[PDB]
DNA sequence: CATGGGTGCGCCAGACAGGG
DNA sequence: CCCTGTCTGGCGTCCTCTCACCCCATG
């Protein structure tokens, strides 16, 4: 819902689902480019984290 | 011999990154102990000394290397690791993909009002550049002319 | 240069079919050059009908063929957005060649 | 008529759409003008080993329903009272009495 | 968003009986997804159920 | 325009080492 | 293995009434 001027006061979640939804896509197009093994390494543990 | 390094940068400064870490070798002239630096990750032709390693995190705008540990981290999977990554890149941007339809073949449209639809080329036209396929909207088929390129071969 | 023609039997249902697809795409698109027809088209079969003999009872009937052609002036992102699967006229064949 | 002339098209309509509904060079083109050596020649000895039902010359096209040879119309694919059965019951679109 | 965090066909319409648009406003075929738009056709608290 | 990353609390308690 | 020290987690009253302010930044 946005506040009284009407820029929109987002929620935590949706910046967390957000966050998630990013390094999955992230990680899904370097598995297409064969990325090196060090570069999945980190997605992987980015999107572990996230 | 100088081999390749992955170095992590804050997401959106990577050129002034780049450009930060030219001007750090030609400022602590080690100019004998770095080859390149190619482009949120920048590979760099190095050697490993702890006084390069030092001057590479001394960068601004550099988290660190990214490796098996902190103490000797790691070149790369292949010999040109990064050559690879970066020739995939360019071959993604030029995204080379089966696109067409021919007589007795099904097709898929991903333009125009037609788009996301399937539908078999009935008529080809290679001399007008023009496929003759229909769409099944509303039930009944939509005989349209699509091009190569405006519908994929399915 | 599109082409919109449909293609059916009787004149008195696509005559509301000529009607839902110049007006719907007047609202989105307003760029057509008007329904231009096509000559009626007859199938007439003259058919035998006594079981097992006599060469004269041969009663007509046809199954008879309209076509009504739409031709729309430009190729519009909006006319075929909003009237792509949609065709008021059922148990009818829509060829929209474009 | 019968069920056993019926029975001949279920037969008639497989084995010649295993070879002669497709495969048409090996029956039509493989004679064209060539030379008259024996091979093409040879070819239709071939055409012998397969049965000569199973040709598109066997093609009789029969009521789907009660199998009557004579009086047919293609159009339809019936005998010459169902396209009245459909006149009359109105099992088909468009099929009007002609009142010209 | 077309498939986004905030999807039309994947949970439903914003508007109650509304699909997306010009389709279906008034109350006779709840249900029908126009190429259009892929959205759902359902009341208002259908989507925080989804 | 759109995305991308301090240093003043105190007790209980159980799990993890660390001697013992 | 049997006791001893450390290391992290889990927690700390209820209703109300205003106010002020909510991501830069930039090629």
């Amino acid at each position: 819902v946005p506040l009284d001027g009407g820029r929109f006061a987002t929620s935590d979640l949706n910046d967390l689902y957000r966050r998630v939804i990013n390094r999955n896509n992230r990680l899904k197009r370097l598995l297409d480019l064969a990325a090196p093994d060090i570069i999945v390494r980190n997605e992987k543990r980015m999107l572990q984290e996230a | 011999k100088k081999r390749w390094y992955v170095v992590q940068a804050f997401s959106g400064f990577e050129g002034r990154v780049a450009t930060s870490l030219r001007e750090h070798i030609k400022l602590h002239n080690m100019e004998d102990l770095f080859g390149e630096v190619m482009v949120g990750y920048v590979l760099v032709q190095m050697v490993m000394n702890d006084a390069s390693w030092h001057l590479v995190r001394s960068v601004p705008r550099v988290m660190g290397f990214i490796g098996g540990t902190s103490d000797r981290p790691a070149p790369i999977s292949d010999k040109e690791v990064d050559a690879i990554m970066n020739r995939l890149q360019q071959v993604g941007d030029k995204p080379r993909p089966k696109t067409l339809f021919e007589p007795g073949e099904m097709v898929r449209v991903n333009d125009g009002p037609f788009a996301d639809f399937n539908g078999v080329v009935e008529e080809v036209d290679y001399e007008k550049s023009r496929l003759k396929v229909s769409v099944s909207i509303f039930g009944r088929a939509t005989p349209v002319e699509l091009d190569f390129s405006q519908v994929e071969k399915a | 240069r599109i082409r919109i023609r449909l293609k059916a039997f009787d004149h008195r249902l696509i005559d509301q079919a000529t009607a839902e697809i110049v007006e719907t795409a007047k609202r989105t698109g307003a760029q057509v050059r008007g329904p231009i027809p096509l000559p009626t088209r007859k199938e007439r079969f003259t058919v035998l009908i006594s079981p097992h003999v006599n060469k004269d009872a041969r009663d007509q009937y046809e199954i008879r063929t309209h076509l009504r052609l739409v031709d729309i002036v430009e190729p519009t992102e909006k006319t075929v957005d909003a009237l792509m699967r949609l065709d008021l006229a059922a148990g009818v064949d829509v060829q929209i060649s474009l | 008529a019968k069920q056993s002339m019926k029975a001949r098209e279920v037969k008639r309509v497989a084995l010649a759409d295993k070879y002669f509904a497709k495969r048409a060079e090996l029956k039509a083109i493989i004679s064209d003008v060539n030379a008259s050596d024996e091979d093409r020649w040879n070819a239709v000895l071939k055409l012998q080993t397969l049965p000569r039902d199973s040709s598109p010359s066997r093609q009789r096209n029969r009521c789907r329903q009660t199998g009557r040879p004579h009086g047919f119309l293609r159009k339809f694919g019936l005998s010459r009272i169902k396209v009245r059965e459909a006149a009359m019951r109105g099992e088909i679109p468009g099929l009007k009495k002609a009142s010209w | 968003e077309r498939d986004g965090l905030f999807c039309a066909r994947i949970f439903g319409p914003v508007k109650d009986y509304e699909c997306l648009c010009g389709k279906y406003k008034r109350l006779k075929h709840r249900g029908v997804i126009c190429e259009k738009c892929g959205v759902e056709v359902t009341q208002t608290k259908v989507r925080r159920e989804r």
